[PDB]
């Protein structure tokens, strides 16, 4: 029948005896009071992950069958407050009443549901929505070495979404519970809370909690994309739910593979990074953007979650430390990014400025590789020399303060037409500043046709406002 | 004598059918199950045989997630292969990895005819060795790489440079060219690009002489490393038949190695090399020896790589190289400098550049072609560094027309309707030989070097001018 | 019947046989008790920690004590509890095994006392605070590149020999006088040796009265060594909760903890991981890890090394735990080879609190010009390698020239090196830290001689050195 005795309890883990009818990934409750996950179904005993604290579970005791399957709790209650993966609240502030509950584990949309993905998602960050563009419904890793910067620039890509409509969602998995409370105050520090969910699995919890964050964190993220408003999805650090699941496996006895990861782990993030999507008007233009992290070992490269990630994923940002550590902020690699949806997400204005600079910067990154080392070269190349350099300083950028997109296309013009050459490759950021106040304080005509046209304002009159705040900014 | 499922493990599941009524290995299973109470859920799941074990017991693999699966429940044993169903009906549908349609246009009838996945290769007797040079209208490979017939051709590249924009040019070109069928496999393919392409090739009305087999990432492993056969079993039918050119097309096979390498460790055996499974070499060669050219036609395709980290010696490539007979290689440097498709001309071979296949001009043509642009890859560093002045005048000719070498490779296309929006067009063989011969005779060396990009003629080029009024 | 058998042993682990029904929970434990009965035995007292269940009622257990002498069929008896620590006000200025025995000499605690578990969840999100101020420590690179962080996890990471154990002890040295609060340290994976030279330091300078006191040795099974400091932490828990007061916590060295369940679990009977560590390496390492916060009650700093097991820090048991450490401090070998002391890694030094709200603008702006002269310097000594100091020219000639002195003027002459070196020490004010930096990057005392700047306090020490020289 379908009450079974433990038989043991080791580890975090258990086995069991009985439990005929079971099936995979149901939930069966221990006497204790607390649940598992069962995902062996062996020819003679269960193997059964246990869900909060293990260490009261003893052998000989029972388990009863729920009967129930694995659900999250969704409502419109759960924006704007901290809360647990097994959806329960962590925060303060009481109860959450979640009008209903939707399955952790569900099909995709098919090829034919889905539509291309041709509106922008502006991040604010000059390097990304110059370089390498995101569209809503666009999946993209970003990749690099610890302290380079995959949670600040989450961070400003949450402190954007205040301007267009973005019911945005955050998952952290292992983390530091002191560092999510200050990612938390800094959320309401800047006035961007009350918009978002923040799921948190912190270090300390047992290990399939860390393993289930994701699935629960799309699993809320959906609901609202069917509704018909567009989503966005952060995952902390992907790395470290593979690495539970690989102590989730070892202890189960599965057969090993590289490293010593178990064979499931691609299906098993292709399962979640699936799910994202643009549904099409007949099922209501919704959108799943989602933005995965993983670190990598010293700029490691060709390891196996980094291959599989970067497999599944329609682009890549790689993050350098030795860039980082140069005074490029946030640091991002122009050469080894990609984005294969680029030049469609983007506003015509963005496409026209933003394509060029591709070329420019890409010609730049070659002539500098090798020609930089020798004191004197030819004219052409100083010229060419001069031009990047200003290029990746004027690409710098301050911390949480996001650049709206009508004066990015004002700054990467002025920068592309060559009216930059006159001013020092020090005083640039300081040419931005006096420049983006000059911009507020004269030229609102020109900010407003690009705000709703999406298109580039008259050549003769930009040209005009440029030359203008040149006559006003003073060179050192 | 149906089975009963006993283990569960993820993708694998174990099946004991009663001995006497064991099936084959690479046999196919049926789950049809509805829930008797409210707890269960209703399955309906296919397997396929992978080994045998000690005691009447079998391991499977899941072409389907094997969530709420019971154990004990009834498994139907089909008595063959995974079956496809062939015939002219599948022309313009689109199809999972067991061969029902995915797209909602409908559902193809019981009666007919299916074929096995699984059938023995071509025997030494039937094979045949004709050489015919394939015109598919793109600059670069009619020109540098010459295809043929009968062979597999193989486009190696990182991520993001042009493989799946050349693969949609391929398709077109090809069927303008001829009615002859084409099978696409999209092998563990994102299902945003299903969607791009389906698109596509309805909205360019390409898809009437055509078919699709589809299998997602989101897939379990055997169900990515399956769907590249029943694309096979599809053109052989097409050739047998019909006995005409049916090209296939195999989006990346990358994923199909890895897919095996996973399926082989969820069966339990011992990793080699980076990890890939032992049995890489003979897997991938049972594929790839059925793309054949036998005394009734062809089944010539073309396929695309990734090449995880610019280093060619990972064993999936390596292991590829030696069955393809004309190779391509795409470099990044290239398609971020914006001249498309990108194909390096310097690492481009192919075995049909040889005056007996291609033809005496085209020979003289290419190596010409060649031998300039690699004196121009050891003269910029100089022209970088020292004055540009500097270098010989006879230096400086070479520099002059490598430019409008390098330009004039790139070609406007079909497939930029989308991306950028123009026309594009179509090359027949003639023209491109004798334009590099207008090229490399030099009293077209006053046009400037900015019109050459993405032109199909040198008419084009003296168009594009003029619209710059030169 | 509570009384139990040893059925096998293993070395660190040994198997009990309890009798139906009264199986003890995991991280329970239990005592050996065993009568000399012939003249051929080894009377011993051995207690047993219980870590897994292995079903037909076997339990697997660590032994906190050498197996040396244990019997097939010998009996086990069973505590109840956690391995019970005795805590509260006469704790402070003892020395404890890892059982909670008094090794000191002094005596032995009242039996009145107290006693608590050891193994307790760790504080939730709502309990936690973020207020984050400097704990100023006058370590002049520690106050420049990577200021350390009042109620924060600090952290050293280097390899054997680099120099960890000094600069704790300087450490002490300067805060341990000052801080007025409860400081606990406990040694695990810890030299005998610099447990009595510590022991003598405290009392010699009467600090000792405030302080307890935990030893592990590298002498200890495993065991020991693990739970030494789960021990040590349920001290300092106590007294910043009941009693309020900031608490300082030290722990010698948290790598042993991890590798001693290298050692053990292999025997526990579970698979290798990714170079031959445990499964369970990251969920147990963290679950001790977030039990030290500074909630709202009370505020523990606590200060941690970390060896690294290789020169290599992709290894797992240093990459598991980077993430939990709000300062870190990275000491690399090749510095110390050059002779800069302590051999801190400019570059690789990450500290939350390096941020223009909680350093302010003059002391940030410093910080980071300072790392991108010595980035560039990394790049420049390649190309010279090839071509040449002849070569360069402009930005990169100073470069080399600045990163020189400024990679000298990190070095400090410790208070605690008096004893390997005939030096005196110094103290460093932060202010004294970035106006001597920022003078060095303005170039106003190019002209001294490299040499001067080497283990020196403030740049009126290097000016007078130089004069010495002859400038
Ligand atoms: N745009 C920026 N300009 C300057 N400094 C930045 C910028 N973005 C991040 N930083 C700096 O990055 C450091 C911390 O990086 P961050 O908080 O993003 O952690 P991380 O690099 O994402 O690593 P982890 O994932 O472990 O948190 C701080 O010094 C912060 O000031
Ligand atoms: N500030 C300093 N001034 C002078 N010498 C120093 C300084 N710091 C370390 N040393 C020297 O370097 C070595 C440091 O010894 P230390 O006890 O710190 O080793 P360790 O790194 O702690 O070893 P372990 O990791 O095994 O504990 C000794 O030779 C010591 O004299
Ligand atoms: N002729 C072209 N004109 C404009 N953009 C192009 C052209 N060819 C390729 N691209 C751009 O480069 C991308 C190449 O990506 P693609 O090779 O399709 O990726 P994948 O092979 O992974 O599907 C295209 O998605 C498009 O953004
Ligand atoms: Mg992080
Ligand atoms: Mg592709
Ligand atoms: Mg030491």
């Amino acid at each position: 029948s379908d009450v079974g005795t433990v038989i043991q309890v080791g580890d975090g883990i258990a086995r069991a005896h009985g439990l005929d009818n079971v099936m995979s990934g149901e939930l069966v409750e221990f006497a204790n009071g607390v649940m598992g996950m069962a995902l062996n179904l062996e020819e003679n005993n269960v193997g059964i992950v246990i869900l909060g604290p293990y260490t009261g579970i003893k052998e000989g005791d029972e388990v009863r069958r729920t009967g129930r399957i694995m659900e999250v709790p969704v409502g419109e209650a759960l924006i704007g407050r901290v809360v647990n993966p097994l959806g329960q609240p962590v925060d303060g502030l009481g109860p959450v009443e979640t009008t209903e509950t939707r399955p952790i584990e569900s099909r995709a949309p098919g090829v034919m549901d889905r539509r291309s993905v041709h509106e922008p998602l502006q991040t604010g960050i000059k390097a990304i929505d110059a370089l390498v563009p995101i569209g809503r419904g666009q999946r993209e890793l970003i990749i690099g070495d610890r302290q380079t910067g995959k949670t600040s620039v989450a961070i400003d890509t949450i402190i954007n979404q205040k301007d267009q409509n973005m019911i945005s969602i955050y998952v952290a998995i292992g983390q530091k519970e002191s560092t999510v409370r200050t990612v938390v105050e800094t959320l309401r520090k800047h006035g961007a809370l009350d918009y978002t969910i923040v799921v948190t699995a912190s270090a300390s919890q047992p290990a399939p909690l860390l393993f289930l964050a994701p699935y629960a964190g799309v699993a809320m993220g959906e609901y609202f994309m069917y509704k018909g408003k567009h989503v966005l999805v952060v995952y902390d650090d992907l790395s470290k739910q593979a690495a539970a699941y690989r102590e989730l496996s070892l202890l189960l006895r599965r057969p090993p593979g590289r490293e010593a990861y178990p064979g499931d782990i691609f299906y098993l993030h292709s399962r979640l990074l699936e799910r994202a999507a643009k549904l099409s008007d007949a099922k209501g233009g919704g959108s799943l953007t989602a933005l995965p992290f993983v670190e990598t070992q010293a700029g490691d490269i060709s390891a196996y979650i980094p291959t599989n990630v970067i497999s599944i994923t329609d682009g890549q940002i790689f993050l350098q430390s030795d860039l980082f550590f140069s005074g490029v902020r946030p640091a991002i690699n122009a050469g080894l990014s990609v984005s294969r949806v680029g030049g469609a997400a983007q506003i015509k204005a963005m496409k026209k400025v933003a394509g060029t600079l591709r070329l420019d910067l890409a010609a730049y990154r070659e002539l500098e590789a090798f020609a930089q080392f020798g004191s004197d070269l030819d004219k052409a190349t100083q010229a060419k020399l001069a031009r990047g350099a200003r290029t990746v300083e004027v690409l710098k950028q301050d911390l949480h303060q996001p650049i709206p997109v009508e004066k990015q296309v004002l700054i990467i013009y002025a920068l592309t037409r060559g009216f930059l050459d006159d001013i020092p490759v020090e005083d640039v950021r300081r040419f931005e500043k006096e420049f983006y106040l000059f911009l507020d304080q004269n030229g609102q005509h020109l900010l407003e046709h690009i705000r709703t046209t999406k298109d580039l304002p008259n050549e003769d009159d930009l040209n005009k406002a440029i030359e203008a705040f040149k006559k006003t900014f003073v060179v050192s | 004598t149906r089975g009963r499922v006993i283990q569960v493990m993820g993708p694998v599941v174990d099946v004991k059918f009663e001995n006497g009524h064991l099936p084959a290995i690479y046999n196919a299973l049926k789950i049809q199950h509805k829930a008797r109470n409210e707890n269960e859920v209703d399955i309906d799941l296919t397997l396929e045989v992978a080994l045998h074990l000690g005691d009447d017991t079998v391991r499977t693999i899941a072409m389907a997630s094997t969530d709420g699966l019971i154990r004990g429940m009834e498994v139907i044993d089909t008595g063959a292969p995974i079956s496809v169903p062939v015939g002219e009906v599948t022309l313009g549908r689109v199809f999972n990895v067991l061969g029902e349609p995915i797209d909602l246009e409908g559902d193809i009838p019981a009666d007919a005819r299916r074929d096995p996945i699984h059938r023995p290769a071509p025997k030494f007797e039937e094979l045949a060795t004709e050489v015919e040079i394939l015109e598919t209208g793109i600059k670069v490979v009619d020109l540098l790489a010459p295809y043929i017939k009968g062979g597999k051709i193989g486009l190696f590249g990182g991520a993001g440079v042009g493989k799946t924009v050349l693969i949609q040019e391929l398709i077109h070109n090809i069927a303008q060219e001829h009615g002859g069928i084409s099978v696409f496999a999209g092998v563990g393919d994102r299902t945003r690009e299903g969607n791009d392409l389906y698109h596509e090739m309805k909205d360019s009305g390409v898809i009437s002489k055509t078919a699709m087999v589809f299998g997602q990432m989101n897939e379990p492993p055997g169900a990515r490393m399956r769907v590249a056969l029943t694309g096979l079993t599809m053109a052989e039918y097409f050739r047998d038949e019909q006995g005409q050119d049916v090209l296939l097309f195999i989006d990346n096979i990358f994923r199909f190695t890895q897919a095996g390498s996973e399926v082989s460790a969820l069966l339990g055996r011992m990793p080699s090399a980076v990890g890939y499974q032992p049995t890489l070499a003979t897997e991938m060669g049972q594929l790839q020896e059925r793309i054949t050219s036998t005394a009734k036609g062809s089944i010539t395709s073309i396929q695309a790589i990734y090449v995880p980290a610019d280093d060619y010696t990972d064993p999936a490539p390596a292991t590829t190289f030696s069955h393809l007979d004309a190779t391509t290689n795409l470099e990044r440097k290239l398609a971020e400098m914006g001249i498309y498709p990108a194909v390096d001309p310097l690492a481009s071979t192919s075995r049909a550049l040889a005056p007996e296949i291609v033809g005496e001009e085209h020979y003289q043509v290419a190596r010409k072609v060649q031998q300039t642009l690699q004196r121009y890859k050891e003269l910029q560093d100089i022209i970088a560094i020292l004055g540009m002045d500097e270098l010989s005048d006879e230096d400086k000719l070479v520099v002059h027309r490598a430019r409008r070498i390098q330009f004039f490779l790139s070609q406007n296309f079909h497939v930029a309707e989308q991306f950028t929006g123009q026309p594009g067009s179509y090359v027949p063989v003639k023209e491109t030989v004798r334009g590099f011969k207008e090229i490399l005779e030099g009293k077209y060396d006053h046009l400037p070097e900015d019109a050459f990009r993405l032109v199909g003629r040198i008419e084009e080029v003296v168009e594009k001018a003029k619209a710059m009024g030169v």
